């Protein structure tokens, strides 16, 4: 595998926390965080990494790419201008490479999925999350995550989950489809089922060993336990996706960019 | 009765009106407000309570705008035309103080996102813009959100960024020694951990906010500082909130207005 990662969000949702607990790694060291007096006109940079991992014999290249200062300027304006710029980039590159007479070894550094995290503090979907997805559902696979489950009691997170899945609806937002399984197996086709109910994923993330979890005066919140937060269901879909991941960026979001493109 | 003025800044959600009920025991008219505001603009109610009469001034459709530069005048704009209100009655001739309303904020509440890192651009500027003219007093919001270890931490940060910019928020009066030990500590708490809750958990009817996990009770000190905040409600810590509003910010606008009048 080659498996390329967009991370998108504000600040402060444990997205750093939440991509480290999926193969249990470190991909951000001496992570420096800027204070406010350095972040009212920070704009929107991207920050690659590449770390290997094998998964159960699924040996991959997990490339991830963030969006360190997404949303977190006074004026907002323009903030997924580079997100679109670094997208189409990409695309850019592999349209040159795969239409030269070299096409031997080719880097294909194009995004196929991209998790967009919600503040699980206010009551749904923000203007922010609804221009930054209408802007991009059409180039890359958005998968909505609501970020910090562990703040949303039960009644909370059903409350959470249907509405920010009516103004996906509403506003017209292409996320990315679990595809549908043919009779082929049951026990899987009850996993993927228990999936596209639960999306949007609300996930927590957590490095420390309990069994990893987060630590609390009144409880202990179980990251693998699917009763507590969505964790497990969306590293699930991850892995069993990857495949159509690639592949839907390859056949749909790449062949629109190059339809478009030909004709300017 | 006792007029004390509160305002709630804070974003959409994070639990102005939940902490409200939870403080003063009662269900104040709280319908929420949706994300798609074109800018940020206040709504205040008043009640009778107890006995006094509170006026909470809430923050309607705060950082939500994807262009939040002028997410601040209406809070000053608003915070001055209480003071103006106030100097403009002092100014006639035939004045009645003792019935005048005093509309003026006294103390405000501002709600910082439980995010853990520290505090955002649209915090430092909108403290800094009203430093000089409301009692700022800086809390955590859904601080059950942060476990202890990054709590610590965290209200580290805040405290630090706030100190190195020069922000002037409220501290309690340690000039009465019987209240001295217990407000050291009170001030050695900002920013407040509070968590908000309007349900009610069977122990021993109690209030706290129930998770598969655990239950997080709002008037346990071990779990959130709302038993220190609502020390804030005292007789002598209102009065010296009023006290400090009319002698450095209302004086403050008054000295300011009196320089533009010649
Ligand atoms: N995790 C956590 N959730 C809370 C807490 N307090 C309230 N909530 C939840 O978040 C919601 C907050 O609602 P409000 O208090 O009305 O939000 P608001 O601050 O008034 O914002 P506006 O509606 O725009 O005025 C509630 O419905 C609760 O379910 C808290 O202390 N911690
Ligand atoms: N309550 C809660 N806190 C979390 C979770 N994940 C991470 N955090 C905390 O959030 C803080 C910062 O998270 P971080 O990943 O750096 O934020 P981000 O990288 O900007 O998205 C850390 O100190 C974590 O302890 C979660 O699922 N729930
Ligand atoms: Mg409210």
């Amino acid at each position: 595998f080659e498996f390329t990662l967009m991370v998108v969000g504000e600040s402060g949702l444990g997205k750093s926390t939440l991509v480290n607990s999926l193969f249990l790694t470190d991909l951000y060291p001496e992570r420096i965080i800027p204070d406010a007096i350095e972040k009212q006109k920070q704009t929107v940079k991207l920050e690659a990494s590449t770390v290997e991992i094998e998964e159960r014999g699924v040996k991959l290249r997990l490339t991830v790419v963030d969006t360190p200062g997404f949303g977190d300027a006074i004026d907002n304006s323009n903030s997924f201008g580079a997100i679109l710029e670094y997208i189409d980039e990409q695309y850019e590159r592999f349209l040159r490479d795969e239409s030269g007479l070299n096409r031997r070894n080719i880097v294909d550094n194009r995004i196929h999925c991209c998790f967009y995290f919600i503040s699980p503090f206010g009551h749904g979907l923000k203007p922010l999350d609804v221009e930054f997805m209408k802007k991009l559902h059409s180039k890359v696979n958005i998968v909505p995550v609501i970020a910090k489950a562990d703040c949303l009691t039960k009644k909370e997170i059903l409350r959470l989950k249907c509405r920010i899945m009516q103004e996906i609806e509403s506003h017209g937002i292409k996320i990315y489809p679990l595809p549908d399984c043919d009779d082929e197996d049951e026990d899987y086709k009850e996993q993927v089922k228990q999936l596209k109910e639960a999306v949007p994923f609300a996930v927590c993330g957590a490095n420390t060993l309990l069994v990893r979890g987060r630590l609390y005066p009144w409880g202990v919140v179980e990251v693998e336990n699917p009763d507590h937060c969505d964790f497990i269901k969306l590293r699930t879909m991850l892995i069993t996706h990857m495949q159509d991941l690639q592949e839907v960026t390859q056949e749909v979001h790449y062949e629109n960019y190059r339809s478009d493109r030909l004709a300017k | 009765g006792f007029v004390f003025n509160v305002m709630c800044i804070g974003e959409t959600g994070l639990g102005k009106s939940t902490l409200m009920d939870t403080l003063f025991n009662t269900s104040f008219e709280s319908t929420p407000s949706p994300h798609t505001l074109p800018s940020v603009k206040l709504k205040a109610h008043t009640y009778e309570l107890q006995r006094l009469k509170l006026t909470i001034c809430d923050t309607v459709g705060y950082g939500d705008q994807i262009n939040k530069d002028d997410s601040f005048k209406a809070v000053v704009d608003y915070i001055d035309a209480q003071f103006e209100n106030y100097l403009q009655e002092e100014l006639k001739i035939k004045r009645s103080l003792v019935t005048c309303h005093d509309s003026r904020i006294h103390i405000c509440l501002y709600f910082i996102c439980p995010t853990g890192h520290g505090l955002k651009s649209l915090d430092l500027v909108c403290m800094k813009k009203l430093d000089s003219k409301v009692n700022i007093i800086p809390v955590i919001a859904k601080a059950d959100t942060i476990s202890k270890v990054e709590l610590q931490r965290f209200k580290a940060k805040i405290i630090q960024e706030l100190n190195a910019n020069g922000v002037h928020i409220y501290q309690f009066p340690t000039d009465d020694e019987t209240v001295a030990e217990t407000n050291t500590s009170m001030n050695s708490h900002i920013p407040f951990a509070v968590v908000g809750s309007t349900e009610f958990i069977k122990v021993g009817l109690i209030r706290a906010r129930q998770y598969p996990w655990g239950t997080v009770q709002v008037e346990n000190e071990t779990h959130c500082d709302f038993v220190k905040l609502r020390e804030m409600l005292i007789r002598t810590n209102m009065e010296d909130m009023r006290e400090k509003t009319h002698t450095r910010h209302y004086e403050l606008y008054r000295q300011k207005r009196l320089e533009q009048m010649g």
